[PDB]
DNA sequence: ATGCACAGGATGTATATATCTGACACGTGCCTGGAGACTAGGGAGTAATCCCCTTGGCGGTTAAAACGCGGGGGACAGCGCGTACGTGCGTTTAAGCGGTGCTAGAGCTGTCTACGACCAATTGAGCGGCCTGCAGACCGGGATTCTCCAG
DNA sequence: CTGGAGAATCCCGGTCTGCAGGCCGCTCAATTGGTCGTAGACAGCTCTAGCACCGCTTAAACGCACGTACGCGCTGTCCCCCGCGTTTTAACCGCCAAGGGGATTACTCCCTAGTCTCCAGGCACGTGTCAGATATATACATCCTGTGCAT
């Protein structure tokens, strides 16, 4: 049930490395998880909204694309 | 010519909530701009919803979904309840 | 008299920064992120099914967001004459971005 | 003491280290027995002549990379016991005092 | 029968007919349902009522009987969800919230 | 019309920073603030004049400025809307 | 026989409180009008201006500058300083997205 | 006479008729002019050509004959105006530009 | 059924600029998303411009003004040049 | 030296301060003349009895605020001249010497 | 004994060749979406009119800007410490992949019913113009608060 | 701590005025009632892909030891920005005058929507190479610690 712990410390470290971060405090990882969770909520909610307007039960890639577009994060490569 | 605004309806609502409170012309202009901006946001989102689902009509379901998409938290739930109440009262009478 | 070889602190880190700024693959594991997505999508609706491309797009967007936030966090940490990122750096970055 | 996969100790100058055995040598048959099995000397495996005729052991040292595997004869490798760990600490203190004399 | 406005039919203060005309004239869709202007007018009326109530509280706190842009700004920025809604909006002659960082306080 | 950015004086920038909650200001801040203000004004006025020219007008109206501000993600209430 | 001067930083807080309470414009109007006209000179010649357009420009510009100073102050406090510096402004504008 | 496309008349490679249909059916205005789809198709083709030229350059610098998302990301982010145009756009499987801050380098 | 895209035209433009360079399917999908996004931005800005001036027609002047409003610096100049050249060639022919 | 609007330099203890004058007194007529003016003594204006009968002047000090205006007579108000500036610097130097003796 | 400057072993990164695959490019059938032709009427272009509001000038007052200066306190640089990070190795874990299986639900088609556009007559809600009393702005002088320093 | 002193602000009457709010005439957009066509609600069918289970395999995560470099507290210097008095400038107000251009109204005409007919551009699907993947076997380039020079 603790699926936020599945976003492990090495993965956050890899993301920081791609972000150009050399040294990472020990308190970062938990903090990072929090931020990620919030972001996901803000997207997933909106996605589900579209899924419920179309009277669908399956969330499609276009619902995610629309939620991202309306939150100011346009994404290419998924339709 | 003649220009239309929401001033009289804003004044009615103000006298409903605060019967002994006035309002200046600048504040009324700001409130009119607020109403117009919210109208544009909701209408544009409803148009996008209709287009996404291959529909030609903007119904109250599109308005409700746009309100849920554009309003945060408790505002969205209260607005949805108010809109449902208004539509029910309109359909009954 | 035998010594074991080991680089100094800050060498493997730079090697990894060069490695991961060169590739484009996703960095989070797929099944854990899928379980996280499916759990978060339960305070909204029950028995939701997901297209594979939906989860793929979610992972792309979330990793891009995290990488950009880490870049801003690194700038914030450097501004304070440091090389280590701390939670206050993330908080300041999100406050200036407008998220807070 | 001396078995495939069992722990053993090994000398190096004035210090000692724990290693894991993987190939035990029989010189009369010129074959090593290995665990992932009597097999001859390989296309790259080879032992010097002063230890190829004795009971040799191909060991990998614990705490050291897999590039430093060593074919040690019966001269250095001892049977793993607590007295061997006591000697390990003996040489550890020897090196500690030697370095402390090098500085102080 | 005598004319009865749709606003009075739905029990609203905002004009349902004007909202319907604006929805039809805005190139939003080919056609507009009958219950969409009622819903939209109800939502706009509720939001106007919320902001007006908070601004009236903020005006009575400052001991005045009229709402000025300063009171609207105070009401919006003190309310968390209204601040989220009008987060990228500038209210003319509204000023700012009086916030001072603790590290700058005299010590 | 030349060298009017120096009409945005140091006391005015100081008052703007006081309203922002700033207690102590380095002396190299005023020129940077003038440059930032120039960039912002150029970006807004370019779009305002584009709107004015599309209408074949010669005077910039408040609505042109409002639309320019809205296009840049800065909605302004209270100027005609 | 002492001039009775205040300590460095109390008048600054006093005017912080003074200007965080009022709502009027903080820039002079004629210099800002001249600056607006000079900037617009390079996009179209013989342009006219409504007074409300200049008013809207001034309101938006001062709101923008006040918000930028609010971010600059956080950036300066992050460096454990009390004085704002141009690098604070640059970092704020870069994190916002303007750089 | 025989059918001749409008893109051929305008000297374009993008479909003028399809853009005209997408303008008519998109709820943008009541009427669409005759020269609007031609202008729009020309602008779209110009932007596509700019991006594809830069991405082909990037693919050649990597000694590849096919453009992948990485080349598009490099082309967009290394060009200043194209980076400003796609400021809030996330390209999937594109990565980031290789950039390490100076103070993090070994000194 | 059949789903339309801009793939063939992007491929023709690619073979004009780099006559020996290919393109993968993911990159082509990204280019299709880019074309759709630009189309939507320009059409929306043109519609807003038409509504602002109380006009029912989206002409090429609306497109030109939208392009000048949405594209930065030299991109706007070059795009306007291409659009004017295409319109002139289309009308003359 | 001594005129309305003209400068003056007057003692105050072991130091002097330089001021600008606004009122000229006349004890024979008991009236002051000022500039924005033979006028009787003010309802809020007065002079100490040791200088109200002498040639007094209402001075405003330079470097001081507009509230330290003082009625000083010819006992302290001296003639602003070159020697006056010299003795101003002289008592400034002696004040510096006294401060250094308080410190070092 | 300390900062400089080489030698060299370790190690992880880039090059070179080779083999294989599946992803891209090309080829063919077809069908529906665009092109050609034509009509009508209304949106837009043009010309005349007006009168508003934008620009320009000039004089007087004084608020605000500019300027000079002494001094506090804040910036910043250097130093010492200890501990919280990085590195690397042995071990455990679960992700990844391939496979089999089932069915919920996405997607599509056909029918026809109710709902929304459209139009003609009616009229009252809302806009504009006009007026006026009071909420609020502006004074001014006592009252009270806040800051500073000296004891 | 702790009175005083000086400055800043607050408070409470008294006067004056612009505009907020109410009234009024009128007109044009909302309402009502009836027609009609078609969008989508609804029911049914297909078959796609999403969820579930399971068995190997090995890459990755995890735990832990060790050490060192960095974050942080502390101290000292100096310089630069603040508080404040004095002089200077030009912002603001008021008042007026001319005319440019935005808004309005009438008239016309051409250009775009609508409709029909037709045919080829583009799309869906089927094949076949070869660019890229993947694997293994070598040059480089750095990292880093041990050499010497000698100050």
């Amino acid at each position: 049930r603790d699926n936020i712990q599945g976003i492990t410390k090495p993965a956050i470290r890899r993301l920081a490395r791609r972000g150009g971060v050399k040294r990472i405090s020990g308190l970062i990882y938990e903090e990072t998880r929090g931020v990620l969770k919030v972001f996901l909520e803000n997207v997933i909610r909106d996605a589900v909204t579209y899924t419920e307007h179309a009277k669908r039960k399956t969330v499609t890639a276009m619902d995610v694309v629309y939620a991202l577009k309306r939150q100011g994060r346009t994404l290419y490569g998924f339709g | 010519t003649r220009k239309e605004s929401y001033a009289i309806y804003v004044y009615k609502v103000l006298k409903q909530v605060h019967p002994d409170t006035g309002i200046s012309s600048k504040a009324m202009s700001i409130m009119n701009s607020f109403v117009n901006d919210v109208f544009e946001r909701i209408a544009g989102e409803a148009s996008r919803l209709a287009h996404y689902n291959k529909r030609s009509t903007i119904t109250s379901r599109e308005i409700q979904t746009a309100v849920r998409l554009l309003l945060p938290g408790e505002l969205a739930k209260h607005a949805v309840s108010e809109g449902t109440k208004a539509v029910t009262k309109y359909t009954s009478a | 008299v035998k010594k074991p070889h080991r680089y100094r602190p800050g060498t493997v880190a730079l090697r990894e920064i060069r490695r991961y700024q060169k590739s484009t693959e996703l960095l989070i594991r797929k099944l854990p992120f899928q379980r996280l997505v499916r759990e978060i999508a339960q305070d909204f609706k029950t028995d939701l099914r997901f297209q594979s491309s939906a989860v793929m797009a979610l992972q792309e967007a979330s990793e891009a967001y995290l990488v950009a936030l880490f870049e801003d966090t690194n700038l914030c940490a450097i501004h304070a004459k440091r090389v280590t990122i701390m939670p206050k750096d993330i908080q300041l970055a999100r406050r200036i971005r407008g998220e807070r | 003491e001396f078995a495939l996969g069992g722990r053993c100790l090994a000398f190096h100058g004035p210090l000692m280290y724990e290693a894991k055995i993987l190939k035990i040598w029989d010189p009369s048959s010129k074959m090593y027995t290995s665990i992932p099995k009597p097999q001859k000397l390989g296309e790259d495996e080879s032992i010097p002549e002063e230890i190829i005729n004795g009971k040799c052991f191909f060991i990998h040292y614990q705490g050291w990379k897999s590039s430093w595997d060593e074919w040690v004869g019966y001269d250095r490798i001892r049977a793993y016991n607590e007295e061997n760990i006591a000697m390990k600490k003996r040489l550890a203190n020897e090196a500690k005092e030697a370095k402390k004399s090098l500085l102080e | 029968a005598k004319a009865k406005t749709r606003s009075s039919r739905a029990g609203l203060q905002f004009p349902v007919g004007r909202v319907h005309r604006l929805l039809r004239k805005g190139n939003y869709a080919e056609r507009v349902g009958a219950g969409a202007p009622v819903y939209l007018a109800a939502v706009l009326e509720y939001l106007t009522a919320e902001i007006l109530e908070l601004a009236g509280n903020a005006a009575r706190d400052n001991k005045k009987t009229r709402i000025i842009p300063r009171h609207l700004q105070l009401a919006v920025r003190n309310d968390e969800e209204l601040n989220k809604l009008l987060g990228r909006v500038t209210i003319a002659q509204g000023g700012v919230l009086p916030n001072i960082q603790s590290v700058l306080l005299p010590k």
